[PDB]
């Protein structure tokens, strides 16, 4: 009867939906993950512009230069996010998220409302209509291609986060079947580049889509400055 | 008949039944196109005049008339008799003889051991010992082995079945069985294990060699002791045992792991002998686990070639005798300069080929390995290692549990014991294993047993600890004499065919892969206990051959019983000191006669009895044989004979023999004959050849032979010459010229007009071609080479570490580089000198009295000359040999003609005429 299911998609449900708070209040949020994940659960933070930031990770390891007042909790299936008092920089988009089964995946994220050294530079931004394809390159410095491998994240407008893909340092590529092979990714060791290749381009592949890489043992940390897709007909 | 001629059965041959001209074509094309096939040619057995009609039988057995014993001899006396109208050819008539035989303790017709052959050497039986308590006090100590896995051990035993409800239990007498054990390579849990142990009361024994008799018919060994009421019981006693750590605790949780069935046995090494002893004291002690087994050597015992001393030949006391009833004369004169056993020898040489056995008459040449005698040392092809490895194929391992990886993590892994093992069993890196040079060990066991072992007894030493004879004649004290194999180990003048300098004088047939002897030995069985059933040839040159024609003749031979004489062993040892015994039971005479038609046989008697058609024979050999001593390490021989008369002088022949292998005859028994190896004399076993260097031969006196300026050095026949200044050696050895051109002259005069191998027909066993070995080594100069240093067998070390010290016991010592032997190859070679030899086994010396030194007739031309036909001369010859430590002999066979001639006047009457020239009676 009970035993955690591999080889399937690992839900990172969170709640609540969305939150209103001011400063100086206490936040908690929750995520409940289809299956235990020993203790592989991290918090990212987001705001519209920049790109996500590690907060915790391994549930309840706070990230290099992560203000005292972030904490994380549990193991296994459920795990909290507290932030003991508010502060007007913290008001952002909050990410669960769990490695310890491909694909990555993280949660739905909420929505924190008011009430009243290592370098990665992608390509431009650029547009193109619906049947087509697109290619973005990610030049890497501060580190070897050979000793990481970089992955290839995407949020489309009023959406999660999606993980896309990966090509690890010995150039095995991992990528979420939720694309049904439209994806491609590919890496010049030479030129220290990464390339991320969409086919079949759809209206729905409208997102900002991220290079990143992780630590050798903590989740994703570094992140590019994200690049455009517009799609329209 | 009809058809028969018609059909070929009968008639005349093709070439005279077919057309003329088709036969002189057939002729014409017969090289080219040969039509014999085509046609038949009978071919008919004549009717009449050859076989009889009436009853006569083939073979005649004849019980001896009189049988005398004495303890060294006994005569046997037969009634020959040749009815009329019957004729008898002597050659088909032997003595068929019955007896017991014994060839003793020291018969070992193998080598190796018998029991326990795989076990290694040093490894001891189950045993146990008492030893000395401190913490008077002595406690029992056990060392074994518990291969059986039982059920249970309770105090009745092992476990190891059950009747139903019931549970069977070991029974003691023979279970468990030693041989038994777990059948699967990698270990088990066996908390019930079961054992046999030998008592302390028992000898220590290692297990090579160990053989304890059996007891009951399941194998069992355990010694029975003879009750009160008069049964046999065994006194099998239990031992259980558990681990020490268990038998820590209180008590109650105690029980017993292993159960030894302990057992007195008549434990025995019947083929095996201590290589090395520890401790002189006696008893069982831990220090005594640690003796080493060695086989005994091995010593086939049989009767010797062609029967070859069985029977009384050349000996006056003891004179074989032919005769008629009427007639009290003998036909039978014997003397002691005549050899009859090795003219056989040579004569059957002649006529067939001694490589080939026939049974009967025990013919089975003595010979030896030609790579025993000269040693070709081409090292080893161990150019591949050879590994021995665990049975399970990998050895030694650890424990692994099974991780697996984090896939959306850098280098994230987790532990995964949910479907396997956490107990997963992987060695890292290659298989464990050890390493041996099969070759190299093989090559060496070779030397060490064909060469090492045999040796002369003064580089051997005597074992430690051990008893040994005082006599150096018996196989004990050959058996237990430690020889080191450093002496003949693998780097032996490697690279060259060369014969050790101290085995050349050592007898080659005196060894065990004497193919001959070790045949003979077989025929008899494989027991010491031989009741044996044999025919045996008369060899007298005057009978052997002779026509018997009608009328009854007295037929007395004598037989000697002398172990040293009538058996032969592989070492040589006294077989008096050494226990064995010959016993003749019974003797007969059979004779077999041709089913000659009367009439045929009549005429046949008729013409034989007159005088023109006297038989004639002559001994094969044709010499007057002389031996003369030669004292230990005396190296000028002179012999002289007093003026006689020289006509009809065929030449001289010689050989060189040792006292020791040399017995006396014409004595009868010869007291000081401690000696039972091959007979050089007797059976043409001549090794000694080589160390002749040259003979002096001295006409009159000044007057020296053959003079005229012939040689090259024309005073004297020079054999071999060490460092010849005028280069007068020949073939790539030490000999020279003028005796190689002498030898191949007398043998098959090649010599001048060019050499060349002569016909295999005329080169035969005992030729010179055939036996001459000429051999050549470098060895190191301790004169040029300037870093020479003399390093005996005491401080040589090479393998060391890998074999055992100055002894064929165990590995011993460390792996270092070797310092012996010094190299002659390489960039390295030290300055070297040149050794050249040569062997010639088996033959003679001859040196013909021919004018060109050529046969062209036995009667040489010098035989007949005036100046040796017509006056009287002395002869003075000078011998010059190599010294040798022990006494020997010349033996020099004057060449001349040894004729006899047999006249039958009437029935029963045989009359003979002997004649020997030169050298006559």
């Amino acid at each position: 009867d009970y035993k955690d299911d591999d080889d399937k998609d690992i839900v990172m449900t969170q709640s609540p939906s969305s939150l209103s708070a001011s400063v100086g209040d206490r936040v908690t949020i929750t995520c409940k993950a289809s299956q235990s994940v020993t203790n592989d659960a991290a918090w990212y933070q987001k705001k519209p512009g920049k790109a996500p930031k590690l907060l915790i990770y391994q549930a309840s390891t706070r990230y290099t230069g992560v203000p005292s007042r972030f904490s994380g909790s549990g193991y296994g299936t459920d795990f909290t996010l507290t932030i003991s008092s508010l502060q007007p920089e913290d008001f952002a988009t909050y990410f669960c998220h769990q490695d310890y089964s491909s694909p990555l995946t993280f949660g739905q994220g909420t929505k924190v409302e008011i009430k009243r050294q290592v370098q990665l530079v992608q390509s431009g931004a650029e547009d193109k209509k619906p049947g087509a394809s697109v290619k973005v390159s990610c030049k890497v410095s501060g580190f070897s291609l050979g000793r990481y491998g970089v992955h290839w994240v995407r949020q489309a407008p009023g959406q999660g986060l999606e993980w896309m893909g990966v090509i690890w340092r010995g150039g095995t590529t991992d990528y979420n079947a939720k694309f049904q092979g439209r994806v491609t990714i590919t890496k010049d060791d030479s030129k220290s580049t990464v390339y991320m290749e969409l086919s079949s381009l759809r209206s729905e592949d409208t997102a900002v889509y991220y290079c990143a890489r992780q630590g050798s043992n903590f989740p994703l940390a570094y992140w590019g400055q994200g690049t455009l897709v517009t799609v329209s007909s | 008949m009809p058809q028969w001629s018609y059909m070929h059965i009968s008639g005349q041959d093709a070439s005279e039944y077919l057309s003329p001209g088709l036969v002189q074509f057939a002729r014409a094309t017969e090289t080219y196109f040969s039509l014999n096939n085509k046609f038949r040619n009978p071919t008919v057995a004549p009717t009449h005049d050859v076989t009889t009609d009436r009853s006569q039988r083939l073979t005649l057995r004849f019980i001896p008339v009189d049988r005398e014993d004495t303890a060294y001899s006994y005569k046997a006396r037969f009634t020959l008799a040749v009815g009329d109208n019957r004729v008898l050819d002597m050659a088909s008539t032997y003595f068929d003889i019955r007896g017991v035989l014994d060839r003793g303790p020291t018969f070992k017709p193998y080598s190796g051991t018998a029991y326990n052959a795989l076990a290694p050497k040093g490894a001891p039986n189950p045993c146990e010992w008492d030893e000395a308590a401190t913490a008077e006090q002595q406690k029992t100590h056990v060392f074994g082995q518990a291969p059986y896995s039982g059920i249970n051990i309770t105090k009745e035993g092992i476990q190891i079945g059950v009747e139903g409800q019931t549970p069977k239990y070991a029974d003691k007498t023979f279970q468990p069985e030693p041989q038994i054990g777990e059948s699967q390579w990698y270990e088990t849990e066996i908390n019930h294990a079961a054992g046999r142990v030998l008592k302390k009361t028992t000898p220590m024994k290692p297990c090579y060699g160990s053989y304890a008799k059996p007891t009951n018919e399941n194998g069992g060994q355990g010694i029975l002791v003879k009750q009160q009421n008069g049964k046999l019981e065994s006194q099998v006693e239990m031992q259980f045992f558990s681990t020490t750590e268990a038998a820590a605790g209180n008590g109650d949780n105690l029980t017993p792991k292993v159960v030894l069935y302990s057992e007195d046995v008549d434990i025995e090494t019947p083929d095996t002998h201590i290589s090395y002893m520890p401790t002189i004291k006696e008893g069982n002690s831990r220090e005594l686990m640690g003796q080493q087994s060695m086989p005994n050597r091995p010593n086939y015992i049989a009767f010797r070639d062609n029967f070859i001393g069985l029977m009384y030949y050349n000996s006056t006391g003891n004179m074989g005798v032919l005769a008629g009833q009427a007639s009290q004369l003998n036909a039978v004169v014997d003397l002691q300069d005549r050899n009859t056993e090795l003219s056989y020898q040579l004569l059957l040489d002649s006529i067939g080929d001694r490589t080939r056995y026939f049974s009967m008459w025990n013919q089975a040449v003595d010979s030896y390995d030609p790579d025993v005698r000269i040693i070709e040392n081409h090292g080893t092809e161990d150019e591949l290692p050879n590994y021995c490895f665990p049975l399970g194929g990998v050895g030694n391992n650890s424990t692994y549990t099974k991780v697996k990886p984090k896939t959306g993590q850098e280098n994230g892994w987790e532990k995964d014991a949910t479907e396997f093992s956490d107990k997963n069993e992987i060695r890292v890196g290659n298989n464990f294993a050890m390493e041996i040079n099969l070759n190299a060990n093989l090559w060496r066991n070779f030397l060490y047993s064909n060469i090492a072992l045999y040796l002369p007894d003064k580089l051997k030493y005597s074992p430690s600890n051990v008893k040994i004879s005082d006599n150096p004649n018996t196989y004990d004290y050959m058996n237990k004499r430690v020889v080191a194999p450093g002496l003949v180990d693998c780097y032996i003048n490697l690279g060259a065919r060369w014969s050790l300098d101290y085995m050349d004088n050592v007898n080659p047939f005196n060894h065990h892969r004497n193919a001959g002897l070790r045949y003979r030995s077989m025929l008899l069985g494989n027991g010491r206990y031989v009741p044996f059933h044999i025919q045996v040839p008369q060899k007298f040159f005057a009978i052997k051959n002779l026509l018997l024609l009608p009328g009854s003749y007295t037929y007395e031979w004598n037989f000697r019983k002398d172990v040293n004489m009538v058996l032969q062993s592989s070492l040589g040892n006294d077989l008096r000191v050494d226990g064995a015994s010959i016993k003749f039971d019974s003797i007969c005479l059979y004779a077999t006669f041709f089913p000659m038609a009367h009439n045929t046989a009549s005429t046949l008697e008729a013409m034989l009895r007159n005088d023109t058609n006297d038989q004639s024979f002559n001994d094969y050999l044709s010499a007057a044989n002389m031996l003369y001593p030669i004292p230990a390490n005396a190296t000028n021989v002179p012999i002289s004979i007093p003026s006689r008369n020289w006509a009809a002088f065929r030449g001289w022949a010689f050989t060189r023999l040792k006292t020791k292998e040399t017995p006396s005859l014409g004595s009868g028994y010869d007291p000081y004959y401690t000696y039972s190896g091959s007979i050089p004399y007797l059976d043409g076993t001549f090794y000694l050849n080589h160390t002749f260097k040259k003979v002096a031969i001295t006409f009159d006196s000044s007057v020296s032979w053959p003079g005229n300026d012939r040689l090259l050095t024309p005073n004297e026949f020079e054999i071999k010459r060490s460092v010849d200044g005028e280069g007068y050696n020949v073939a790539q050895c030490n000999m020279t010229k003028d005796w190689f051109l002498v030898q191949m002259l007398a043998n098959y005069n090649i010599g001048y007009q060019g050499f060349y191998i002569p016909e295999s027909y005329k080169d035969r066993m005992y030729s010179f071609f055939r036996n001459f070995q000429p051999m050549s080594r470098q060895v190191v100069d301790d004169t040029k080479y300037k870093d020479y240093q003399q390093v005996g067998i005491l401080h040589q070390h090479n393998n060391s570490g890998f074999v055992g010290y100055l002894a064929p016991t165990m590995r011993e010592g460390q792996a270092y580089p070797a310092n012996f032997p010094y190299p002659l190859i390489g960039k390295t070679a030290v300055d070297s000198i040149t050794q050249k030899k040569f062997l010639c086994d088996r033959t003679l010396w001859r040196i013909p009295f021919s004018s060109n030194f050529m046969s062209m007739g036995a009667l040489t031309d010098l035989g007949q000359n005036l100046l040796y036909a017509n006056s009287a001369h002395a002869l003075d010859m000078t011998f010059e040999v190599d010294p040798m430590d022990e006494p020997t002999l010349l033996y020099v066979l004057f060449e001349v003609f040894d004729v006899v001639r047999v006249h039958r006047p009437h029935r029963g009457v045989i009359e003979t005429v002997y004649l020997r020239t030169p050298f006559s009676a």
